[PDB]
């Protein structure tokens, strides 16, 4: 069972700087098996990158990830007001597929 | 336009049993699997399960195997989640998340495509216990 | 209803979202689907660019025949937008016919070049396999997902399957 | 602001071949067609899939 | 003031008689003639001034 | 060893480029030439009654 | 590397001098080869004739409207100016895209023409024989040259043949 | 001479009134003819309409810019009739080049829509049936009007009669 684990703490920063997001996994798999979804306080998630490295339909180009391996990250090059939520990793690499703890974002 | 709904909130007694019910639109109900999330106040996001509507298969995790069942009915294009042996700590908001992918294995546990992901996510409904 | 796959002369498949020719299949394991990078990338890289070719690229400057605060004879001004109203006519007329053998010609052409990838799959396969007249192949083998790859790929050597295949074609 | 062409209300600058604006215009505007659009066509003829 | 005026030197186009241009620009409703008067082959003249560069 | 027979269309070692409605710089085999750039530095008047006027 | 004798579909052949269209062969005696002169006559004659029917066979005279020694009035002039300028962007315009509609459709045209020959030469060996796919066919028989200029001749008849090869076709 | 039922390929049916394509047979019963109302109805449509495409929707009025009762002079005449002259030579081009680029498509589209029904039956039969090569398909089995109708009408299924078709093709 792949238990992944994300970068402790809420981070907080303030407006217009850049953030970065890290997810680890237990053991290495395919780059291809990772997703990113944003949660906001009551409504469903929303796929912001499928595969660890492209964009999901109709998102801001200012969000993106690479990694490879074992490290996976995902960078805001920079902070809007209106992307401060929580960010969920999930790994598709083995039955069962599990989320991450997930990782806050609050403003300073 | 795709678009997911299901049912509305609902209260049950600890011992009795639940059925929530994902209804989908605007495409072909029988290609993509079909997610399902919950998550209890204050947790993070636990996965249930997936289904292929095309035959019927199911995977769960092992928290829930042997309490869990999955169901589709192709001719209504709806998806059930039915819940049984309730306990105090099964109070949650429970979604239901169409993939993004064509495929499938005849068996969900052996799959093992690309760069997927959950897609039109739905509203989610509240079970109290 | 339930399974069944078409192809093309049956209806356009609607959950294409990456690319514009592709493969689709079905077997023992499951379903799947696939583009086919090759093929979709000649014709966009021919079509997109119609647009550029239509500007006309022998630029001169044009300057002001008449006043647009003072008056001109009358004599003159007849003649000087008499020629107006009959150039101004055929370029809208050189226009109209013009995007519409560009479109005529557009239409008809990508149509060909999915005729000619079908043609290609069908003398790839050989005797192994039988069309069924919706726009697929009816392999008479049990191949997997490797096999598949291979279809697309243009790697199938049929001559290693042919003993198997033309068993089952003929029925003994 | 840059521009190649003028008109008596302001200024055209595009990349289109064709222009609806004005037909009395100095520089080295676009040629002036009267009709309101003309669409080219850039896919596939399209086909839906059957209910 | 109108072009015509450059050459007469009106009131209304004292301020440039002389300069070098590379677009001139006219406005609506310009003064040309002060003293009331006209000008013949006005139009083949303002037309000579507006190719003008200087 | 087997028999065969094959069919194909001939070629150059090197052609021309001509322009077409897809591509721009599309290869040819032959082409030939559309637009006049070449005159005669004479009044060619054969079978004319003409007058040269002179001064 | 040695052998092969791939026909169209993989490449053009740099050998051919007698025509455009034409046949290849390898067999027990030896190689070959030979031009089809129907086909290659048809194409040549239409394609070549394309310069004489774009001239003008309208033909009227014209005058000179402008002196070339004295001066013309400004007024005038700029009129005269105008027109001519607009009517060259006319034929400049429709001469470039007017000829690129002749380039796209020759092409076009000339290579549906081997394909109608690939098609009547498939049709003629009937059972016989079999498409390799680098465009042509693999005989499964020995028939040799009288054989060959048969198959060019569009005399070939395929029912003396038939019973010695399915035994080999579908090996017994 | 007598029978032969050639179809397209070796020449067109003079008898042929109903339709622009059909249908011919010939078995044990008779010899019959019908039409196929599916595609001729649907390249008359869009072939007779040409015309009224070719019509300019963009009317402007036009006046007089010179007397007929009356003389004008010589400076300006010259002027006015020069451009007279050299607009109608563009139109005149304009006209032959474009209705040869729609006489030109309506023979090729027209030829292709039957290529297109040719392969439709072709597909149909699957390996009931071996192509003569004169247009037409020669069936291995008995089968009447009830078939021939059925063919024609897309309800033919294949899978009744190959047990007793695939005895005669390869001759047991
Ligand atoms: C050259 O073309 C121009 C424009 O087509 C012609 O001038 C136009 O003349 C008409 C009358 O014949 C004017 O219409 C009237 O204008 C005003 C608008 O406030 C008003 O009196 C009426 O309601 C009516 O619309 C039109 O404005 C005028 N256009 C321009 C731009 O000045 C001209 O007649 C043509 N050639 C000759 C020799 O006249
Ligand atoms: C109408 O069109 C004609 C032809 O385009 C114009 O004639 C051209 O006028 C320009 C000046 O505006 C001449 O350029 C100058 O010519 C001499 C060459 O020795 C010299 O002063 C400069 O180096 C410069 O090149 C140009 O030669 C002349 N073209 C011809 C063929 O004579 C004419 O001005 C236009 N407008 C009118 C109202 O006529
Ligand atoms: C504008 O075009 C018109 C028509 O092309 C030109 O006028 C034409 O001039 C010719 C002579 O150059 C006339 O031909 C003669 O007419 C009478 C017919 O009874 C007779 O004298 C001769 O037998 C000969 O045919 C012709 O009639 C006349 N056309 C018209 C309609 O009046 C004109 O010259 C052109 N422009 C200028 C500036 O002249
Ligand atoms: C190559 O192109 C030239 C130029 O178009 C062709 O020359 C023509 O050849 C035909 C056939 O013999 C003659 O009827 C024409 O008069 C020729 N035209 C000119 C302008 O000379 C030539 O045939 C083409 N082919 C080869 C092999 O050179
Ligand atoms: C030859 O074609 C013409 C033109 O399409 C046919 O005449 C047209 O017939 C249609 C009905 O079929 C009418 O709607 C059109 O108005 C006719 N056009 C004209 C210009 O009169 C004509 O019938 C055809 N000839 C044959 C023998 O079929
Ligand atoms: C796919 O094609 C490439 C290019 O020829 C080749 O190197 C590769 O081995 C092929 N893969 C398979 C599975 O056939
Ligand atoms: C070649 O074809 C011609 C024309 O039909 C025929 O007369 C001649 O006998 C043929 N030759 C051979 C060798 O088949
Ligand atoms: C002809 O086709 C129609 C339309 O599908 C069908 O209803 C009818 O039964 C067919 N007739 C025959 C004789 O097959």
């Amino acid at each position: 069972e792949i238990v992944l684990t994300q970068s402790p703490g809420t981070l907080s920063l303030s407006p217009g700087e850049r953030a970065t997001l890290s997810c680890r996994a237990s053991q290495s798999f395919s780059s291809t098996y990772l997703a990113w979804y944003q949660h906001k306080p009551g409504q469903a998630p929303r796929l912001l990158i499928y595969g660890s490295s492209r964009r999901a339909t109709g998102i801001p180009d200012r969000f993106s990830g690479s990694g490879s391996g074992t490290d996976f990250t995902l960078t805001i090059s920079r902070l809007e007001p209106e992307d401060f939520a929580v960010y969920y990793c999930q790994q598709f690499g083995s039955s069962p597929r599990t989320f991450g703890q997930g990782t806050k974002l609050e403003v300073k | 336009q795709v678009q997911l709904v299901q049912s509305g909130a609902e209260v049950k007694k600890p011992g009795a049993s639940v059925k929530v019910s994902c209804k989908a639109s605007g495409y072909i109900f029988i290609d993509y699997y079909i997610h399902w999330v919950r998550q209890a106040p204050g947790q993070g996001l636990e996965w249930m399960g997936w289904i292929n509507p095309n035959r019927g298969g199911t995977d769960y995790a092992q928290k829930f195997q042997g309490r869990v069942t999955m169901t589709s009915d192709t001719s209504i294009g709806t998806a059930f989640l039915e819940l049984t042996r309730l306990k105090s700590d099964d109070t949650a908001v429970y979604y239901c998340a169409r993939d993004r992918i064509w495929g499938g294995n005849w068996n969900p546990q052996k799959d093992d495509y690309g760069d997927r992901g959950g897609d039109y996510w739905g509203q989610g409904t509240l079970v109290t216990v | 209803l339930f399974g069944a796959i078409a192809g093309f002369l049956e209806n356009g498949w609607e959950g294409m979202v990456d690319g514009w020719y592709g493969f689709r299949h079905q077997n023992a394991q499951g379903t799947g689907q696939a583009a086919d990078y090759k093929s979709t990338q000649a014709a966009i890289d021919q079509i997109t660019g119609k647009l550029n070719r239509l500007v006309e690229k022998t630029n001169t400057e044009f300057e002001s025949i008449e006043s647009e605060f003072s008056e001109i004879e009358h004599q003159i001004g007849n003649v000087i937008n008499w020629t107006k109203d009959s150039i101004t006519d055929i370029w809208t007329y050189q226009a109209e016919l013009l995007v519409a053998m560009e479109n005529q010609h557009t239409i008809d052409m990508a149509d060909s070049e999915m005729l000619n990838l079908y043609e290609r799959v069908r003398k790839q396969l050989r005797q192994n396999a039988e069309e069924d007249g919706k726009g697929c192949f009816e392999i008479y083998h049990a191949c997997d997902d490797s096999c598949m790859e291979s279809i697309r790929n243009n790697t199938y050597d049929h001559s290693q399957y042919r003993e198997e295949a033309l068993l089952n074609r003929l029925n003994i | 602001c840059e521009s190649k062409c003028f008109w008596r209300g302001g200024s055209i600058n595009t990349r289109l071949p064709f222009q609806n604006l004005s037909p009395r215009t100095v520089g080295q505007c676009p040629k002036y067609v009267n009709r309101r659009s003309l669409m080219l066509a850039t896919g596939m003829r399209n086909v839906p899939e059957l209910i | 003031c109108h072009p015509i005026g450059m050459l007469i030197g009106t009131p209304a186009c004292d301020l440039h008689l002389t300069g070098m241009w590379d677009t001139l620009i006219e406005r609506e409703n310009a003064i040309a003639y002060c003293y009331p008067g006209a000008t013949v082959n006005v139009e083949a003249l303002r037309q000579k001034i507006m190719e003008s560069g200087g | 060893g087997l028999d065969k027979i094959c069919l194909g269309h001939h070629a150059v070692a090197n052609g021309t480029i001509v322009k077409t409605l897809t591509n721009e710089q599309e290869e040819v085999t032959n082409a030939t030439e559309t637009v006049e750039s070449t005159g005669i530095n004479r009044l060619c008047m054969k079978g004319r009654k003409h007058k040269d006027l002179g001064n």
